[PDB]
């Protein structure tokens, strides 16, 4: 979930 | 009767929230990875939808209450309603004249040929625009449009929650919300809150018919290789 | 002295095979998500990239032999590989009267500062186009430069690889038949098979370089969401 | 490396 985690600041 | 403060203030932040997130002039379409019309029209509707769940997360971001669950419950509500919120997202572009996707010119004009050149059968393109062509009769406000958005991305009935409590609790507090606006502001629709709700059982089912033929093609290598990270983790199995 | 029959089809294979994996007009690059001139190169840099690896492979199917090793060593020799041979073949599009590689119009011309918006620093930058101009200074027929691709490609110093000999084989008889070729077909150069092996050397160090800022930008998830599923597969850590 | 794999047929 790197992505999403990080989107989800 | 009356909308409360709180009421208020929810509707104007889903509605700034979503004027945010959402271009009507779809101008970022020229950076995607141009259509071509074998599976020709897969690059482009990849890069598109992977835009839009860009676009999504803003969304969710923003609705009263989400940035307070867990992380685990957003990415959780994230992964299992993004494409239901795309269908909803994607009325705004869907003309009836013509029961295309009509975002610019004739580039970015997606019709029924272009959806199945991005391998998807008539299984989920039937009851898709069905649902397109039903969502628009609706002739929702602004307003109803972005609260059932909301509505949908905080169902309590999506795989890995686990504040079963807190989020059905945030999903209630915006049906209030949504059931008092259009008490107040929408007369001809006594049951345009139970059409609505309706809608959402309805992108269940294409979520599910989607997901499946999604599934196929992440299994076929020379096809999942034309998707992004993005669409790769969001609808692939990662608990 | 003279060529053999074997050392004359492994020539003509490994031209016919460039040439079937090389497009001198670069007609693909539209195709690709454009440039744009915060790394704002990056969309188009990695599909262009993830192109070339595509072309790479293709190239390396065709390779007399290769495709006799376990699909382990292909795979092994593929991933470590692959950087080196793209800047090899991108040698091919590299003009000296400008220093950029020059693969169409202004959109496809690919400058210093283009390589910078792309997420990568002097440190490879500065190695890479002097690279460049030293291969290009060269004048290699066409011949030695697909040979030298192959022996590339089969280095038996790679990580991953378990037939150490097998391969080891194969690069031996590659050089063989380059040693060959610049005997027969190629005065004016009595070290050039010592300045080419030399630029074998000046790749594995270049190759590190890369590895090593792509490494970091593989872990800044705003960065890899911008990849494509092939390079981060090709260039990512997977055993 | 399932792309990779299949890529090399
Ligand atoms: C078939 C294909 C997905 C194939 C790609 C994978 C492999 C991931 O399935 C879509 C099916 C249903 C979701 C959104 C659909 C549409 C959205 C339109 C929008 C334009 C504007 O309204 C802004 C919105 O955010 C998105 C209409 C065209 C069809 C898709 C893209
Ligand atoms: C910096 C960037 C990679 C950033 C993307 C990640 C994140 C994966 O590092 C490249 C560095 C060195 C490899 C090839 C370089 C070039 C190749 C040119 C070719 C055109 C034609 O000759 C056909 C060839 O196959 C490819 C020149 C421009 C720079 C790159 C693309």
């Amino acid at each position: 979930h790197k992505i999403l985690h990080r989107l989800l600041q | 009767h009356m909308l409360s403060d709180e009421q208020m203030q929810i509707i104007n932040s889903l509605v700034e929230a979503h004027h945010k997130t959402y271009d009507d002039s779809y101008s970022d379409f020229v950076r995607f990875r141009p259509p071509v019309r074998r599976l020709s029209m897969l690059p482009h509707l990849a890069d598109l939808v992977s835009y839009s769940i860009q676009k999504v997360i803003g969304f969710a971001k923003m609705i009263p209450g989400f940035r307070d669950l867990t992380a685990e419950d957003q990415i959780a509500l994230l992964k299992s309603s993004a494409i239901e919120i795309i269908m909803l997202r994607s009325n705004q572009s869907f003309s009836l004249e013509d029961m295309s996707w009509s975002c610019g010119g004739p580039d970015f004009k997606y019709c029924i040929n272009d959806v199945t050149k991005a391998g998807h059968t008539l299984e989920l393109l039937e009851p898709l625009v069905k649902f397109q062509v039903g969502l628009k009769k609706l002739k929702l406000h602004e307003e109803e449009h972005v609260l059932l958005m909301a509505i949908c991305l905080l169902s309590p009935d999506r795989p890995g929650v686990q504040d079963h409590v807190r989020i059905e609790a945030l999903q209630d507090r915006l049906c209030d919300v949504l059931q008092a606006y259009i008490r107040i502001q929408h007369p001809g629709g006594r049951l345009l809150y139970a059409k609505m709700i309706q809608k959402l059982a309805d992108l269940r089912s294409l979520n599910e018919e989607h997901s499946k033929q999604y599934r196929s093609l992440s299994f076929q290598p020379e096809h999942s290789m034309q998707l992004t990270p993005l669409v790769l983790e969001v609808f692939g199995s990662e608990v």
